[PDB]
This record gives structure tokens, sequence and C-alpha cells, in this order.
């Protein structure tokens, strides 16, 4: 001034000693306003460089303690800082973007203030603390729906990919990590694969840190939910079920489940339901429906549902001894969709062929669903139902069905109020009755128990349903040409006949 | 050959994980 003169202007000085004023007493004052506000903006502006790396490492332990929602006049300055070209100053500013980033309105105010394009040239300079932190914004920013979209049409995604493959493993970690985030609506997928990054992380399933092939097996998991990318990977990366059948023994639990989820979904088509047969899945899955983790249960038992679908799979997966482990998981209660997986597993395995029947009955699956047959959720009510119905359709097993009282369980169901139950339940009743050599069982259920045979018939002619009305009639004419006295002379009883009509 | 048919969509329908990965920082 007059009496001594110093290089840093003396606005700037003031911001120095009143920082150092607030620097140690962080409890007492909010710092995302006012004082140390205008404080750190002076200081952003300043001419000289050590001053604006005390702001930004400011900036960065401030942000690092605490996240709050803030202001536009919190941003500009960070946004500022990100222009610099001092390396850390970028890292420290990048830090505390991110770490504001954390809060949801935070990453819809960051994005729109255009901080997109500032983080990608960072993410494109060559200094590695730069990138993990500016990669880690681009992760954080990532997680809002509303900002994928906007993040995916700015061109992130080529560097994303290209930062993917780094040497360095917090990098990665983040890259990873972002487009992880990035494959949670259709079109950001639709974006991502057009990127080229699926070869990336196909080949980052090899990965030994957790967090990579954790993310990259969630991100595949993830692509894989759509049909069009499920043919473009089954085409372009065949290497693909391999990989995650291997997953499926990760040292980590999530992975497996993870893997196992991603096979489930690639198991919705059935190039996929061949495939992963021929990798040799089968074992790592009956090891895990046995398993005591429910969600890898869940998980395991989602998937052989799905896998069991193609009919050329089930002498091999009969011949890998799932019927039994399925069997013990139609008790577990608790899970409905555990329960739903199992039977219409052993619904698909009895639907596919007649072969392999005997192995089927003598999993005790029979006994096991006539128990559930009436106390369980609608759900499985219905797949038990399909599956009876599947199993009285074998002339050689109809006298063995009646002969397990087969009927205390069907006749019950053709008063379900689900047309699925009650409609199947009544197929399998009727072809039960059609041309057997002996109508014993049937003579016995003819009035019990619930109304028996007779109550049925008596009901389903008055129904509307025409299909209904039809099995009735069906039944009857099969009951009569069943060359049985005791049974035509049962048919005597024209309740059946005056509603014959 | 009158097996009760399974519904085109009867099957365990794939679905998007939840997860969101968080960023590290210096």
């Amino acid at each position: 001034d007059e009496a001594s003169v110093s290089p840093i202007a003396d606005n700037e000085r003031e911001a120095v000693t009143l920082l150092l004023g607030y620097l140690e007493d962080k409890d007492q004052l909010d710092f995302y306003s006012g004082g140390p506000l205008k404080a750190l903006t002076t200081l952003v502006y300043s001419d000289n460089l050590n001053l604006q790396r005390s702001a930004a490492l400011a900036f960065a332990e401030i942000t690092e303690k605490y996240v709050r929602q803030v202001s536009r006049e919190v941003l500009e300055p960070i946004l500022i800082l990100l222009q610099s070209q001092d390396p850390q100053i970028q890292v420290a500013a990048c830090a505390a973007l991110g770490n504001l980033a954390v809060n949801n309105e935070n990453k819809l105010l960051i994005v729109e203030m255009g901080g997109l394009e500032p983080l990608i040239n960072q993410m494109m300079g060559d200094n590695v603390e730069v990138q993990c932190n500016a990669v880690g914004c681009i992760t954080n920013l990532a997680t809002r729906d509303d900002n994928k979209h906007k993040i995916a049409t700015s061109g992130a995604l080529i560097p994303l990919t290209k930062l993917a493959k780094s040497k360095h493993i917090r990098v990665q970690r983040n890259a990873t990590g972002a487009l992880l985030n990035m494959t949670h609506s259709e079109e950001n997928r639709k974006e991502l694969v057009n990127a080229g990054a699926v070869p990336v992380l196909v080949s980052l399933l090899s990965s030994t840190d957790p967090d990579v092939q954790y993310y990259c097996t969630t991100a595949l998991s993830n692509i894989a939910v759509d049909e069009a990318n499920r043919k473009k990977l089954a085409q372009t990366e065949p290497r693909l079920v391999s990989k995650l059948v291997s997953l499926m023994d990760s040292p980590s639990s999530r992975v497996k489940c993870q893997a196992t989820l991603a096979l489930r979904n690639l198991a919705s088509d059935t190039s996929y339901q061949l495939e992963i047969v021929r990798a040799g899945g089968l074992p790592h899955l009956v090891k895990l429906i046995q398993s005591d983790s429910i969600p890898l249960v869940l998980a395991s038992v989602a998937c052989i549902r799905n896998i069991s679908i193609h009919p050329l799979n089930e002498g091999l997966i009969v011949d890998a001894g799932f019927l039994k482990p399925l069997v013990r998981l139609l008790d577990y209660k608790d899970s409905e969709e555990i329960q739903c997986h199992a039977v219409s597993t052993l619904r698909n395995l009895a639907a596919s062929s007649e072969k392999n029947r005997k192995e089927f009955f003598e999993s005790g699956a029979v006994e096991k669903c006539k128990e559930l047959a009436l106390d369980s959720p609608v759900s499985v009510q219905s797949e038990i139902s399909a599956c009876f119905a599947i199993l009285a359709l074998a002339d050689v097993s109809k006298l063995d069905l009646l002969e397990a009282n087969i009927l205390d369980a069907l006749i019950p169901m053709t008063f379900s109020q689900n047309q699925e139950v009650s409609g199947n339940a009544a197929a399998a009743l009727a072809n039960l009755c059609s041309r057997v050599n002996n109508y014993t069982k049937i003579i016995e259920a003819w009035d019990r128990p619930n109304e028996g045979i007779r109550g049925f018939l008596i009901r389903f002619l008055k129904s509307d349903y025409a299909t209904f009305e039809h099995i009735a009639l069906w039944t009857i004419l099969q009951l009569l040409e069943s060359h049985n006295d005791k049974v035509e002379d049962l048919v005597k009883n024209d309740d059946d006949i005056i509603n014959g009509v | 050959s009158r097996i009760p048919i399974r519904q085109p969509y009867h099957y365990s329908q794939p679905t998007t994980a939840p997860f969101q990965a968080q960023a590290k920082f210096h």
C-alpha cells in the first residue's frame, strides 16, 4: 500500500486469513454459504496458483466431510477450478465435485450446469489421479435416471470404454462402475453396446479384482435383459456362457448370484438354453439349489426353470440329479417364488418327454404335489394343476395315479375359482376316467371326497364355459363306454341326464 | 398330444439388477 507491498492483493490476503479462521472451527459455521463461500470464490478467481490450490484443497476436504444440497454459487467456482491446468487442483476439484455428486439434487444441478465436458476432457488427459477422480464423478452422476440419457448422448461412453481398460485398478473400478451404471435403461444399454464396450466387459469377467468382475458381471447381467442384445451377444462374443458358468464358483458370493441371474436372463432364449447345458453349468446349479443362502437358491432355481423349457435338455437335467432337490424346495413355504420356480421346473420336465417318467415318480414329486395341491399360493396351485394335467395323459401311468389316491387332490381343485386350476384338474380327472382297465378307484370316488365325481359332473354340466360343459359330457361318455356294469348303473342317477341338457 | 400349453411369457423373465456403483476418490 504505502508502508509495504506484497505479491498478493489485499482482498485475497483477506480471503486467506478468513479461511484460516474458518478451517479451525468447521463445527460452528456453514461452509456452502456466506463468508466461507465468498472467500473460496475470491481464491478461485485469483492470479496466484498457490491460493487456487488452497481453495481446491479446502473445497475437497469440505465436500469430503459432509454432503448437502448446494446452490449455483457453490458449484461455479469448482467448475472454474476444473478448467485449471494444475494437476493437483484438478484432482481436488474433481474429488469435491464427486463428493457433492453423492447427493441426488446436486447430480442434476451439476450436469445441468455443463460439468460433463470438463469431466470428459479431464478423463482424456493422461494424469492417472485426475482420470480416477473425474471418471468417479461420471460414476456418481450416472446414478440418477434423469442424467444417464444426457450422459450417454454426450460422448462420455468413449473415454469410459477407453479407461475401463486401464492398468491402474482405481481407474478401472470407477470406469467399470460407470459403465455398470449406464445399464439401467434400455436406450442407455443400446448406446453402451454401440460404443463397443461389450468385448471389454466380457474380457473383464476374468478380472481378479472383486469390484471389477462384480461390476462387469452385473453390467452384462443387465444387458442380457434385452432380446436383441442377447442375439447380438450370441453372435459377437461366444465365450460369454463359459465365463459366466465359471463365475458361478467365484470367491465372492454376490458374483455367484449375479452370474447365475445373468445366466437366467440369457436362458430366456433357446440357443442359450442349450449352450448353458453344453458349458456344463448343471453341476454348479445342482450344488446351488441345495444351498443355504436363499438368494443363491432363488437365482439358481429361476435359472433352472428357464433352462428346463427346452425339451432336449430334459434327460441331462434328470441325469444330473435335479428332481429331489427340487421336491425339497417345494417344502420351502416362506418363498412363494422358489415354490413357483421349482414346481414350474417340474412341469417343464414332465411336459417334455414321457421317457424318464419312472424316475420322476420315484422322486416323490407327485405325493409332494398332492400334499401342496390345496395348501399353497394360487401360483403353486396353478403349476401343480398343469403338472397333474400333464401326468394324467400317460395311459400307463393312469392307474398308478388313481392308486396313489390322486382323486382326493383332483376333485377339490375343481372347486377353485381359478380357471387354470379348476380347468386342468377337471381335464386330468376326465382323462383318468378314459379307457382304463380298472374302474375301482373311480367307483370309490363317486361320492367321496367333496361330493365326488357325481358332484363334479353335476356342477360342470351347468358351467357356461363351453369347454367345461364339454369335458363333463366327454367324461360321461368315457364312463358309459367303460364296459363296467357298476359305473354304468352309477350313471342311472338322472340328476345327470335332466341336467345333461 | 393334448398337453396343457405353457404361456409364451410363462418363464422367469429377465430383470435389471438394482445395484448401483459408488465412486471412490483420492
